[PDB]
């Protein structure tokens, strides 16, 4: 058997996208909304469905840990995830399965590589709204086992560079874990692009007439970075990533993006854009690096 | 209006594993503050926590009764945090209304399952607050609010209490020194990560004891940055704002570590 | 020699998307802009690039004619197309070829079915910006010949109903001309959806922070209508087309959309959405009905 | 400063094919009106054409010299409309600036190849205006502008002209009743579409001859709706606003059909 990183997705977690979809699991009801972005996810959704993966790995900015990088380590986790900032849009009943084996392999490779890693073993733990949103958005069936990874403090507590190298190591470690377990894994970087936003909530949130980029500069950064990924200039996007963060207030600072790409060995490969849109002025692209199609997915033979 | 003032730590380690002596000492100190809280017979507890984050408009807990089990996303291995917390809907709702009058857009948060933060839950459990006898008015830590605005928020909530003929106990929940350890440690050898953070902790604490409000003011921003103080020390700003900007002094009921960070229990003498 | 409508595209004509591209034909230069809609067309572009059609037929709201339905009828037309309302975003040097034979066949079938039709024979005629913009947006190489069709007054001068009725007739008359000539034709309906708009120009037009839906209701109309098209409920969108026109001030009142679907025999077929976005508050979807994939493209014998 | 006022048709039919007796008479009437405009010795010609369409802000032609060959999108078979139109850049620009000062957002349009409408072009050709001796200040027909705003728009242009000490001739370019035939006719058989359009056309023209500003002012909206008048007769409002709602009378130099629509040439007696 062989390990495989089938694909990396840039899969942002704006809860409004699930609000607009009106899934039965989500308590509040909407008139629709954020259709552009929701259509981008539809395109991502069937692109994943066709992949038939063993497991989805997700790195979420809304599980912030100080002591290294944590991994969901309990077979079953459930609960009602309420968004703390937009509880009027996201009150989501969830039930998921964790690929505990892969998570532990990830944690071990993490440890072997110089990172402090941690298994989340508490069964009453509520999986963060960020992870839940990204998962529903790309896989509303909840039928693929999952590996939730925390977003370690480092980029904010230390700085961007020291924090990003740790995400790099974590990525490499994640890759090594996939290949040793022999998983057919899909990577989900749950990051938003430019994160400048409206400080004021709209009377009716679905009112798309009140939805647009918060800044021109922010939007332009998003486009510069997206087209850059689309050209396949992976080297050049990461060369810009520090300034992109400083000036666009990019949520790629959290690290999911550097993690995903490190785990993908930074493939100088054209990304597929499913769509860009804004949520509260916040820039969000739903993007894919298709490694299987590009002949870069297979990792080598697994362990005994 | 205000009859009590307290600064309790927002870390759950004191409640979760109090067999660790440093953490146990902080647990008892918070429990003691809770006795002092009760002794002053307040009708409501004006709460602000550093962990209760908001990024748009200011949030006020308006749910009559919030109950459930919280698991800290950092400290899940040390246990669970069950909570049963009453809010003064009447007062909290009045704070939502008064906030825009004082130049701050605000909303109430009344939803079953709403993630009440660790600090509020741990302060509630340890202090005996959040009961129908000591209901809460929780104001959110808006990341875009400075110390100056936090004070405006507390003062505001104190005026609403006056309008409503209610005695108030103010609690600011948050830490001091912010230098958390980056690796797993043995709980019993947890100590303040820096001697520099410790000096800074003991320096400002001494200034709080003396009632040196004027010297406190000019220390807070240098301290907030140099000692990585939990959310810019705005939980103290909350206290100051509630007390209209003056207090006689303070009684430092407890001080200790929380995974390298500094935590302290302060009982203000008004 | 079976004629076929390979595909019908909903291909709106907002100049800003050509402005955002910065092609060599368009004089003003932009910092970008409208990238969502420009990507929408990027999909439509390659989708048309795979088709190899003999001709593109466009029905443009911006060639308004009172006396019947007009067809471009001179082999070559060129000129500088300056958008009257947005001259600072669109000043396009164009040169195109006209499938005059299909144009004439269209006008004849139109004429035979009770419509008044005319051939535009004046060689100094400046083809409208709506036509030019749609054509650049979907085919910037300028290598497919075209049959430019005018939008007749009907739905404005008479009413929505009777106008769509003439437009319906024009459509089947067009299908009839394509199958008689044996052309392999792609249809382009140059229509915007909701056409409520901002009454002010942003200081810098490319500023996408100043770009958003004009009204909530219009946007909501746009989405609903595009979704029914995606769900193949073509009969349902047309049942709703009058109300959509009135309430969303939708540019499909001009007639292209009906012309197209009437030419496609109102296929109860799922349209592919390439993208939606707004230009100056205006709702714009770029969509395709792939008749060849559905096996509905072949128009019959002779 | 307003030394003369005229209404002319927007239709190119009289210029293009004047061998049609009816269209030929209209052409002569327009040519005669141009003789009357010239004798008034103006420094500028304030022009509004019903076919010059704006939808966002008000447009003023600010290009010093616009030349080219226009082909009408309806009447292309009848010929070409070459033009060489000079604008008074200073005055037009002043009208651009003053417009917002009167609650109407405006811009200048100075682009090579800008699509100057058939009305402007045919009026220039037939009257001998848009020359350097008779430069133009063209104000767009903004589809969102009422009669009200159209007058306010003419009045500020006259004031801007007055400000630059310029003798103005105001020209309102557009048709009357607009019931254009919806099938090809023999041009020689052209006539007003129906007798009711003719009665209205004649009635309002008689009202214009009499200088009965008031009776006209209330006749106009009903005339526009019932006779389908070209762009709500706003080319008339333009005259009215420029003269500041006051004129002695008028001499209708021509009246006839243009594919069923009405067209007239009016000389206003100030
Ligand atoms: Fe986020
Ligand atoms: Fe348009």
């Amino acid at each position: 058997m062989q390990g495989e990183i089938i694909a990396g997705f840039l899969a942002p977690h704006p809860p409004h996208l699930v609000y607009g979809e009106n899934p039965p699991q989500n308590e509040p009801r909407s008139q629709g909304g954020w259709e552009v972005l929701r259509w981008a996810y539809e395109r991502a959704r069937e692109r994943l469905d066709a992949m038939k993966p063993d497991v989805l790995l997700v790195h979420s900015p809304h599980w912030i840990t100080s002591v290294g990088h944590h991994f969901l380590g309990v077979p079953e986790l459930s609960g009602k995830s309420v968004d703390p900032i937009f509880p009027n849009v996201f009150r989501y009943d969830f039930s998921l399965n964790v690929d505990v084996e892969l998570a532990e392999a990830c944690a071990e490779e993490g440890r072997k590589a110089g990172l402090v890693t941690k298994m989340m073993r508490n069964p009453k733990f509520r999986v963060d709204y960020g992870t839940i949103t990204t998962l529903h958005l790309i896989r509303p069936q909840w039928d693929i086992p999952v590996v939730g990874i925390s977003a370690n403090n480092s980029p904010y507590y230390l700085n961007t560079k020291e924090g990003m190298s740790e995400m790099d190591v974590l990525g490499k470690a994640t890759r090594e874990a996939i290949r040793k377990t022999g998983r057919k894994a899909v990577l989900l970087a749950s990051n938003t692009l430019s994160h400048w936003h409206f400080h004021e909530e709209p009377t009716i949130p679905e009112d798309m007439s009140k939805e647009y980029p918060a800044t021109m500069a922010g939007y332009q950064w998003d486009i510069r970075m997206i087209e850059l990924m689309r050209q396949g200039k992976t080297s050049e996007v990461f060369k810009l990533l520090p300034q992109f963060i400083d000036e666009a207030f990019a949520e790629v600072k959290s690290g999911a993006f550097t993690w995903m790409h490190a785990a993908m060995q930074y493939p100088e490969l054209a990304a597929e854009l499913f769509g860009y849109g804004t949520v509260i002025g916040t820039g969000n692209a739903v993007m894919e690096w298709d490694l299987r199609k590009a002949g870069l997915s297979m990792l080598g033979a697994a362990d005994q | 209006t205000v009859v009590s003032a307290f600064l309790v730590p927002g870390t759950p380690l004191p409640q979760l594993k109090p067999e660790v002596p440093s953490w146990g000492q902080l647990a008892a100190a918070t429990e003691r503050a809770g006795k002092a809280l009760a002794a002053s017979r307040p009708d409501v507890v004006l709460v602000y926590s550093t962990q209760w984050l908001a990024v748009l408009d200011q949030q006020w807990l308006t749910r009559p009764r919030s109950e459930g089990v919280h698991v800290d996303e950092n400290w899940y291995e040390f246990g669970d945090l069950a909570y049963d917390i009453r809010a003064d809907t009447a007062l909290a709702e009045a704070c939502v209304t008064s906030s825009p009058l004082h130049g701050v857009h605000a909303r109430g948060v009344n939803y079953d399952g709403f993630p009440i933060d660790t600090g509020t839950i741990t302060a509630c459990t340890l202090m005996g607050i959040g009961t129908d006898a000591f209901p809460l008015v929780v104001g959110s830590n808006n990341l875009y609010h400075s110390g100056e605005i936090t004070e405006k928020l507390a003062a505001l909530a104190v005026d609403c209490a006056k309008d409503q003929n209610k005695r108030v106990a103010v609690v600011g929940v948050g830490g001091l020194s912010g230098s958390l350890f980056r690796e797993e440690i043995d709980p019993r050898e947890d100590r303040i990560a820096n001697e520099e953070d410790d000096k800074w902790n003991r320096r400002v604490l001494k200034l709080i004891e003396a009632g040196d409000v004027s010297a406190l003011r000019e220390a807070m921003p240098v301290y907030a940055k140099e000692a990585r103080v939990d959310m810019g020390f705005k939980h103290l700003h909350w206290i100051l704002g509630a007390l209209k900007g003056k207090f006689s002094g303070a009684n430092v009921l407890g001080y200790g570590p929380s995974y390298g960070s500094g935590a302290a229990v302060i009982e203000f003498r008004l």
